């Protein structure tokens, strides 16, 4: 008898939340990184 | 300020935008209210210079990444150095760019090379699919091999009685 | 590289285990032909895997039949295929020749031989 | 180099171009589309026509494919000659002719041969409208090609994002 | 996505190599019966099967 996963737990992330926790000063020096947050959560929107 | 010269490789001072290329003639449509344009990402794609008020478009200088074609060092000494993706006029290695020949492909230039109207199974790749060789460097068109055609028919067969067996 | 050492590693997982359990018909995992077996050696970080790769082969132009009526009923065979090595008529295989008489033991019968068009008789 | 070790791979399965003679005589099967046009240049079939049309800097060069397009479209064309005419067995021997319309009742034994000499046309007409049907639905119908759009797109982006960085 | 696409080649190379020389009993991988051969197209950068 075998065992495999086959999945992860489906899982997102708020960039600006889990970086800033609700924070408009941190948010403000958090956007001159770009486009930054968009491809994580491509990435994770891909993982999910 | 001095004057402006289109389709040569110049380096350009427009306003305190400090970039580089060949200049040439567009067919856009700047409206009066613009100062100047980009296309993509913050890259000046045309400029209308700031004293005789005509469109230019500026493409940075054609160029790319310079590979060298030799067969071995024990085998000789005899290169071909190939440029990655430019059509070899606006090269301006004076001792080979000027020589017996000098060959163009779809991804830029070839030198100390020629063309022949060969076929190869080839095996230092090039680009653009012509690739070179020592066989003196010649740069050809690749064979995928024999052209050969397995002739079928209802009433007819292919009878082996032998074997090739190859082991790898 | 690990994930590629990996997929390699479960290649060679696949590759040395089966490729020596039974016959296995998969391209570019023990021999472009019939499989029968394999043999490994060691190397510092990895494997070695020569493979078995029968062949048939040196192929010429001989002929072949598509039907032959015998006693007014056309025969599509089961095993034992009409051909020709280019003087005596026989029953063979796909791959190769192996003569046999024509029987009702090797041989199928179906249909009348008046409709199909390159028939011969015999 | 990969990626061009990539293609050559998955493209270059087979040793030489070969080819079935363009006569197409087995018994009255229809298929013009698989076997690609000698008479066109582009020695493609349509398929790949409408596929080219279908899908849609400061050093972010591309450097071409060695095995360029023409030279792609050729070794496909070989990769359809290779497995209609020369059937199952040139991977257990050489690439030698056995006729095709025996090798459909073989290849029917495998799932008697009295269904294919007195009905060629139906078990033919089987596939070729049903492969007409979806070549036809391959031509008419657009947005079946999520994947490779999904790879250039994000790659696109993933370019586009990193020019944008 | 190089580690994918070549996960995908390898896929890729072996769905015309594994589905098409030879009558084996793979099935689920490519095909979806008794299967009997294959027949891919170019694209720009894939396969049709």
């Amino acid at each position: 008898t075998e065992i495999l996963p086959v999945s992860m737990t489906k899982t997102s992330v708020d960039c600006t939340m889990y970086i800033c926790g609700d924070s408009t000063e941190c948010s403000n020096l958090l956007l001159q990184y770009g486009s930054f947050c968009t491809q994580l959560n491509r990435a994770l929107t891909g993982i999910a | 300020s001095t004057n402006l010269v289109k389709n040569k490789c110049v380096n350009f001072n427009f306003n305190g935008l400090t970039g580089t290329g060949v200049l040439t003639e567009s067919n856009k449509k700047f409206l009066p209210f613009q100062q100047f344009g980009r296309d993509i990402a913050d890259t000046t794609d045309a400029v209308r210079d700031p004293q005789t008020l005509e469109i230019l478009d500026i493409t940075p200088c054609s160029f790319g990444g310079v590979s060298v074609i030799t067969p071995g060092t024990n085998t000789s000494n005899q290169v071909a150095v190939l440029y990655q993706g430019v059509n070899c006029t606006e090269v301006p290695w004076r001792v080979y760019s000027t020589g017996s020949n000098v060959f163009q492909t779809r991804a830029g230039c070839l030198i100390g090379a020629e063309h022949v109207n060969n076929s190869y199974e080839c095996d230092i790749p090039i680009g653009a699919g012509i690739c070179a060789s020592y066989q003196s460097i010649i740069a050809y068109t690749m064979s995928l091999g024999a052209e050969n055609s397995v002739a079928y028919s209802n009433n007819s067969i292919a009878i082996p009685t032998n074997f090739t067996i190859s082991v790898t | 590289r690990a994930a590629e050492i990996r997929a390699s590693a479960n290649l060679a997982a696949t590759k040395m285990s089966e490729c020596v359990l039974g016959q296995s018909k998969r391209v570019d995992f023990c021999g472009k032909g019939y499989h029968l077996m394999s043999f490994p050696q060691s190397a510092p970080h990895g494997v070695v895997f020569l493979h078995v790769t029968y062949v048939p082969a040196q192929e010429k132009n001989f002929t072949t039949a598509p039907a032959i009526c015998h006693d007014g009923k056309a025969h599509f065979p089961r095993e034992g295929v009409f051909v020709s090595n280019g003087t005596h008529w026989f029953v063979t295989q796909r791959n190769f020749y192996e003569p046999q008489i024509i029987t009702t033991d090797n041989t199928f019968v179906s249909g009348n031989c008046d409709v199909v068009i390159g028939i011969v008789n015999n | 180099v990969e990626q061009d070790k990539n293609t050559q791979e998955v493209f270059a399965q087979v040793k030489q171009i070969y080819k079935t003679p363009p006569i197409k005589d087995f018994g009255g099967f229809n298929f013009s589309q698989i076997l690609p046009d000698p008479s066109k240049p582009s020695k493609r079939s349509f398929i790949e026509d409408l596929l080219f049309n279908k899908v849609t800097f400061n050093g972010l060069t591309v450097l071409p494919p060695l095995l360029t397009d023409e030279m792609i479209a050729q070794y496909t064309s070989a990769l359809l000659a290779g497995t209609i005419t020369s059937g199952w067995t040139f991977g257990a021997g050489a690439a030698l002719q056995i006729p095709f319309a025996m090798q459909m009742a073989y290849r029917f034994n495998g799932i008697t041969q009295n269904v294919l000499y007195e009905n060629q046309k139906l078990i033919a007409n089987q596939f070729n409208s049903a492969i007409g049907k979806i070549q036809d639905s391959l031509s008419s119908t657009a947005s079946a090609l999520g994947k490779l759009q999904n790879v250039v797109n994000q790659n696109a982006q993933a370019l586009n994002t990193l020019v944008k960085q």
